[PDB]
């Protein structure tokens, strides 16, 4: 049940840093905030590292044997990562900003550009065990004058070249014997030296700057000194350079400017093999494959990812995140993927595996307050600020509905019938619930009633009921359907944000303003039972507030909350950083999980640091904005009072940490929570965490396999049940024959039931023997499907991830070969003559 | 040891203005020496004391067979390239219009063929002649052949626009 | 075509589609100037009614699943 | 623009426009993000509207 | 933490010890049974026209005029094992005795030896953009000799039911490419045969329609009502 | 009984339905590779189907 670990953080495939492609350029290493994401391309699914900085992160190495992985922060605290393991090995500080991170080729070192040194150390083992210090330095150079932008180390592991702020770009050796070969330094430039290269065979030295230069340094005479024999130009106006990239075995010099345009050129001849834009923010982040046949671009300030295949001229993908901006979530009914609503006006359909995009939608011309899903998995309702609830096809993606009300209101909360006839929706300004018809389009009415702007909406999915939840402290259940028109108020102690209802439509649970989640019975219309919420609660303390944590009102209370598909789990969470799952049979907290320990973001830490606070203010409240290097970013566009606005650099302050939606999920065991960061995703994984179910001191695993081997199929399955290891449920699941599959599946006991139906779910999706699942989920419907059938909520997320592997991988099998059956017949049947 | 290369009699003229272009790539980058008897209307490379002469035989041969200059050199470098050779052989009906079906009007077809899969395609009266890698070498004879054996012109041109594509394709 | 943009008509219109496919030549079925106006409108009411008669298989398993209701019985 | 940023989109909206927008006939992969996967491969325009 | 520790017993059967169970990759050869790869192998080999027209950008790249002509022939000494990078092993067909691909030697040699599990192990191993290259040039003129022995290979390759989707999408595949060869001569003799057997191995995948079929409506029953 | 009849009268007619969906499209297939243009620039041959795909108006609702 309640262990549930870190999963995945869909959304913001891209946030700040360097973007890495493994050594097999199969995934690419993206830093979102202060976690690092891993996307496998080819075996399409991703994942996201549990570690986690205290700030973003901004740069990243893994070394070619793809094993271990160091990221280092925005002020040089590095992590230095196991790689196949996921777990971290060693955290080191280097005390300075390190504008890049890299490994060696031959993998034995690697090196780091801390401000204006230079500093090269060598890298642990991987199978040497822990130790207190495990790096060793190599050396320390110190020859620039200014900081260090870049990195390149020769094909063999023997110079390395670095480029400064200050004009030029220096060569050094790895040891002291060579110290002859690498002595000069490569001087001309007019701005940024942003890249130096070697070419294939380390002959020449290509030196790209910020202006749009790139300088040819070859070993000539006029001895012979490094001359640079030719200057090529960008000519670039208003846009300048932002970040190079030379793969230097395919000749390829690929830049990205500061207006999107990312050129990329053949470099001893300088021709512009292509030349195109990411969009209109600059291009922050440019990395070449191993083989050189993909590029992939990063854009920070929309927060983009970009891989592009530059022979074929086609995206690998394309793809756009979301920072700080996402009023809802919804999972699909078949809980394979995210529809996000977001605040700059679009919904995107996540899926979750791959952590990719599938579709967007914008015909919202402002912001998307809520999603919903109806019709089982066809249409999805979303309802706006614009004034609009506007439903929206799955199947050919269009906006085939939009109801407005007469009023000119924006809607805050929306809620579909299960048969999705009606769609009602409520204001924060309106006090009225507006209830439209879906085939007509028109407005069915108008319920009125509450003295207090509608906080949120449910239908129960069962009785078809409305629970709707207002600010004046007043839950109110309005029979709509057949001659009643008939409504019951519930009052309550505070004002109501956050409604749920039970998934059999009994009851219904509220968040409220104290802090409390107070379970009604709906047809009697009595408390069943509260929880105290308030003080398991995790709310920081912002860098400009002047009251502290313990006092502060802001966010002690939980303004979304979901139940569990059984029905007897709570997940909530609000605008702090700590998202409670609960039982409600016991009323206690099962587990309290902290959102993020980011300081970048605000309302993290309880204790904030008195070294900041000076005698004029804190220290994170000076804008250090007119420091930097350029005008895009010395601009101060953040007009005054905004909150909750649009577009994050018209705000001022740090983003505050938050959770807007919570879900869990229909299919397995997971919950996804959509913060800042992007949408968390947590499930629990059964690899880990021997947790038995009745045993004795005779089941153990050789005394399965004895069962086994000596073929009890029964006696051998349900003592894989009772050690609940899944490596035993699987093997035991796989030696079981053919023709006493259902005998064995009229015979497992009643409590087993679940245990092997949600087996058989996260199981069938990914394994490969389809016949032989299928033949599995027969016997079992057909054994005990009456007790499934009077159990509904039992089996309501294990038997709905059954039809997630019928309809998803066994139907569409079918579909192939009943297309290729009547081509077949139509191609032997007929008379092509002339 | 020597090679010898004839040269036809349409390619004599082009060879003998454009010979100071040929003849340094076959005397100081690779190191042979050259001679072109003009008697027997050959051209004879011999090695000196200071296997270079199967890849110059090779670039001279291109030259021969009628690719230009810079073709042929991109012959003489670029060792993953190669050439192939074949007669229609598969006259009003099969001949008079087959190499009218391959080049097209104004070779506009042979043009399409030759930018879809990457190859260079000279064309005789009813020789062909492909210079390429190994995969567009046998996506240019199999679209050749196609429609020399007869195929819609659309069917040839979607399958050269597929080709293109899935040429220049990673996985 | 326009018998079969119903779903009470169509199987007439199935049956006569499926005589003139295979008793037709089909070279002269496509080169007919006027034959994809017509077959571009009669794909997608097909699709239609595939899907809707193989739902109707999928759902008629519920005999199937009365029928070993009914054996496991006693 | 600026000024729902500065009012902190509490707002009112404009009332309506009941405007006219044509939708080619066009497979919904092209109608999608870049990425290995599709959600859906049916036709932008239905069997009565084609 | 790091590495997994071996549940063996000390004082003073390896998959066990060491706490897994790597799933065999089939279980009786009577059973169908999927690939061990990803699972949109199949939606992307049926529909890589469409995906790779998604993935186009919206407008033509500014490139240069003087741009080599072999440009990707040219590089340098991290290698591409891509198919346009192919290179031949050691008088005039569509692939000659010096010109052959290593796909057409195998499917040539399988022909010969009427088996072409090498075949099937090199269809299986490359790449999307290789498969449909391959399938797209298939000698479609003459006897149509390699067409029926790529139909015979996917005939001894589905009746060992393995990776089964991808014999079936390399059939759609062939069906797509040149069933128009295949419609046209129909009554052909070779491809009647190598067509006539295909479909009396392919008869018998009724087994999974009505499996999902069974298990789709009763789920659906039991879950709702 | 029921059962055997009804599911051999359900794929009886599924069965042309599918014979026909394959059919036809069948011929569109090989009349558009009879007939149609000839572009192998993508963004020529995109532009073309652009131009040239079925259009349909529809009444939105800003």
């Amino acid at each position: 049940k309640s262990d549930f670990k870190f999963s995945n953080l869909l959304g913001t495939v891209y946030r700040q840093g360097n973007i890495t492609f493994s050594d097999d350029g199969k995934q690419l290493l993206s830093p979102v905030g202060n976690r690092v994401s891993v996307f496998d391309l080819i075996n399409n699914k991703s994942f996201t590292f549990e570690y986690e900085h205290r700030k973003n992160i901004a740069a990243i190495d893994l070394n070619k044997q793809g094993t271990l992985l160091i990221s280092i922060d925005e002020d040089g605290r590095a992590i230095l990562v196991n790689f196949k393991a996921r777990n971290v090995l060693h955290h080191f500080n280097f005390k300075e900003k390190c504008s890049a991170v890299k490994f060696s080729p031959d993998g034995r070192l690697f090196a780091l550009a801390s401000g204006r040194f230079l500093q090269i150390w060598k890298t642990p083992d991987v199978n040497k065990d822990r130790q207190f210090a495990p790096f060793v330095r190599h050396r320390v150079h110190a020859g620039h004058f200014q900081d260090i932008t870049s990195l390149t180390w020769s094909q063999d592991s023997r110079f390395i070249l670095t480029t400064s702020k200050d004009l030029s770009a220096k060569i050094w050796s790895v040891d002291s014997e060579e110290k002859n070969l690498a002595a000069t330094t490569f001087n001309g430039h007019r701005d940024y030296v942003m890249g130096a290269f070697f070419s294939h065979d380390q002959e020449k030295i290509y030196t790209v700057s910020k202006d749009g230069a790139v300088f040819v340094w070859e070993f000539t005479k006029r001895k012979y000194s490094w001359r640079i024999t030719k200057k090529h130009f960008f000519y670039a106006n208003q846009a300048k350079v932002k970040c190079v990239t030379f793969h230097p075995a395919t000749r390829l010099l690929a830049v990205g400017f500061t207006s999107g345009e990312f050129r990329l050129y053949d470099l001893p001849d300088f021709t512009l093999i292509q030349q195109l834009s990411m969009g209109q923010n600059p291009v922050n982040t440019v990395s070449v494959n191993q083989t050189g046949e993909w590029l992939a671009f990063g854009s920070s300030k929309l927060g983009q990812l970009l891989v592009y295949e530059w022979q074929s001229e086609s995206y690998i993908l394309k793809q756009q995140g979301h920072f700080d901006s996402t009023n809802s979530l919804a999972y699909s009914p078949d809980g394979s993927r995210v529809v996000t609503a977001s605040e700059d006006g679009k919904i995107k359909v996540w899926d979750i595996t791959s952590g990719f995009c599938l579709a967007t939608f914008e015909e919202h011309t402002s912001s998307v307050t809520a999603v919903q899903f109806a019709k089982r998995g066809q249409v999805m309702f979303s309802s706006s600020l614009d004034g609009t609830v506007r439903a929206w096809d799955l199947i050919r993606y269009r906006n085939f509905r939009t109801f407005t009300g007469t009023e000119r209101i924006q809607f805050n909360c929306l809620a579909v019938d299960p048969s999705g006839e009606v769609v009602c929706a409520g204001s924060l300004d309106n006090f009225d619930i507006h209830v439209w018809s879906v085939q007509t389009g028109q407005l069915l009415d108008a319920l009125s009633g509450h003295e207090g702007p509608v906080s949120c909406l449910s239908f129960s999915q069962e009785n078809s009921v409305l629970a709707s939840a207002s600010w004046d402290k007043t839950i109110r259940i309005w029979s709509i359907f057949g001659r009643s028109q008939q409504v019951e108020p519930i009052e309550v102690y505070s004002d109501v944000l956050a409604l749920s209802m039970r998934p059999d439509g009994k009851e219904v649970a509220v968040s409220t303003l104290k802090g409390q989640i107070s379970i009604f019975n709906i047809e009697d219309a009595k408390q069943v039972g509260n929880i105290d919420c308030r003080k398991d609660i995790i709310s920081g303390r912002f860098n400009q507030d002047r009251f502290t944590a313990k006092n502060s009102e802001r966010s002690k209370f939980f303004t979304t909350i979901h139940y569990s598909f059984d029905g007897m789990a709570i997940v909530a969470g609000g605008n702090n950083n700590s998202i409670c799952l609960y039982d409600v049979p016991n009323e206690v907290l099962l587990k309290r999980f902290i959102v993020s320990r980011n300081m970048a973001l605000n309302g993290t830490l309880e204790f904030l640091n008195s070294k900041k606070m000076t005698e004029a203010g804190s220290l994170d409240l000076i804008d250090d904005a007119g420091e930097n290097s350029d005008l895009e970013d010395r601009i101060d566009n953040s007009l005054p009072g905004s909150q909750r606005g649009g577009d994050l650099s018209t705000r001022k302050m740090r983003p505050e940490v938050r959770v807007t939606s919570v879900q869990f999920s229909p299919t397995a065991n997971a919950f996804a929570a959509a913060s800042t960061e992007g949408l968390l995703i947590y499930s629990t994984n059964d690899t880990i965490l021997f947790d038995p179910f009745d045993l004795d001191v005779d089941v153990t695993p050789h005394s399965t396999v004895e069962a086994l081997r000596e073929k009890q199929f029964l006696n051998a399955l349900v003592m894989a049940f009772r050690l609940n290891e899944e490596y035993l449920i699987n093997k035991v699941y796989e030696a079981i024959p053919i023709k006493e599959i259902p005998l064995v599946a009229s015979n497992i006991p009643a409590i087993y039931l679940p245990r092997i139906l949600k087996f058989i779910g996260d199981f069938a999706i990914e394994s490969q023997h389809i016949e032989f699942n299928l033949i599995w989920i027969k016997a079992l419907l057909s054994a005990s499907g009456g007790y499934i059938n009077e159990h509904k909520y039992l089996f309501s997320t294990a038997m709905r991830s059954i039809q997630r592997f019928i309809v998803r991988v066994a139907k569409e099998v079918v579909n192939t070969t009943t297309d290729n059956k009547y081509t077949y017949r139509f191609l032997v049947s007929t008379d092509g003559s002339m | 040891e020597s090679r010898k290369i004839m040269v036809p009699p349409h390619r004599m003229t082009p060879l003998r203005n454009s010979w100071t272009k040929i003849y340094p790539p076959l005397v100081e980058h690779l190191k042979l020496q050259v001679r072109m008897n003009l008697k027997t209307k050959s051209v004879e490379l011999r090695t000196n004391p200071k296997g270079a002469l199967q890849k110059g035989a090779d670039f001279i041969k291109a030259f021969t067979l009628g690719f230009d200059l810079d073709d042929s050199i991109a012959l003489l470098r670029l060792d993953d390239l190669y050439i192939e050779t074949f007669e229609v052989k598969d006259t009003g009906d099969h001949l008079s219009r087959a190499i009218g079906r391959i080049a097209g009007k104004d070779g506009k077809t042979k043009f399409a063929i030759e930018n879809a899969t990457r190859t260079r395609i000279v064309l005789a009266d009813s020789k062909i002649h492909i210079l390429g890698g190994f995969t567009h070498i046998r996506m240019a004879r199999e679209s050749v052949v196609s429609l020399i054996l007869g195929s819609p012109p659309g069917k040839v041109y979607g399958n050269l626009r597929t080709v293109a594509s899935r040429l220049k394709e990673r996985y | 075509r326009d018998w079969n943009t119903n779903a009470k008509t169509h199987t007439i219109a199935q049956r006569t589609i499926r005589c003139i496919l295979m008793h037709h030549n089909i070279a002269k079925l496509s080169e007919i100037p006027g034959m994809v106006k017509i077959v571009d409108a009669i794909i997608p009411y097909t699709q239609r009614h595939f899907t809707r008669v193989d739902n109707l298989v999928e759902q008629s398993y519920i005999l199937d699943y009365a029928l070993v209701e009914m054996d496991k019985l006693f | 623009y600026k000024l729902d940023v500065l009012s902190s989109v509490h707002f009112v909206p404009k009332p309506a426009s009941t405007s006219l927008e044509i939708r080619v006939e066009t497979p919904t992969i092209s109608m999608e993000d870049a990425q290995p996967l599709y959600m859906s491969n049916a036709s932008s325009l239905a069997p009565q509207e084609i | 933490q790091f590495k997994t520790v071996s549940t063996r017993t000390i004082d003073e059967l390896n998959d066990i010890d060491f706490n897994t169970y790597t799933s065999l990759e089939q279980i009786d050869k009577e059973l169908l049974t999927l690939s061990i790869g990803p699972r949109s192998k199949m939606n992307t080999l049926l529909h890589l026209d469409v995906i790779r027209k998604r993935s186009k950008p919206k407008e033509a790249p500014k490139k240069s005029e003087k741009l080599p002509f072999f440009l990707q022939l040219s590089g340098e000494k991290s290698v591409r094992e891509g198919i346009a990078h192919e290179t031949p092993e050691e008088f005039k067909v569509t692939g000659r005795l010096g010109f052959e691909s290593h796909f057409t030697k195998q499917l040539r040699e399988g022909s010969q030896s009427k088996d072409y599990s090498s075949l099937l192990a090199t269809l299986i191993n490359f790449s999307p953009a290789a498969v449909d290259l391959e399938i797209r040039s298939l000698n479609s003129f003459e006897p149509f000799d390699e067409i029926v022995w790529f139909i015979d290979a996917l005939t001894q390759g589905l009746k060992s039911n393995k990776n089964f989707e991808l014999y079936e999408t390399f059939m759609s595949l062939l069906f797509k490419a040149h069933g128009d060869v295949i419609h046209a001569n129909n009554k052909n003799q070779d491809i009647a045969s190598a067509l006539q057997n295909w479909e009396d191995v392919h008869k018998k995948e009724d087994r999974l329609d009505d499996l999902v079929k069974f298990c789709m409506g009763v789920a659906a029953f039991v879950t709702t009502a | 009984r029921v059962k055997t009849e009804l599911r051999s009268a359900l794929k009886s007619t599924e069965d042309d339905l599918g014979f026909n969906v394959q059919g036809l499209k069948f011929v569109k297939q090989q009349w558009n590779l009879r007939h149609n243009y000839e572009f192998v620039d993508e963004y020529d041959q995109q532009e073309k189907e652009s131009n040239s795909a079925r259009k349909r108006v529809f009444g939105t609702v800003i």
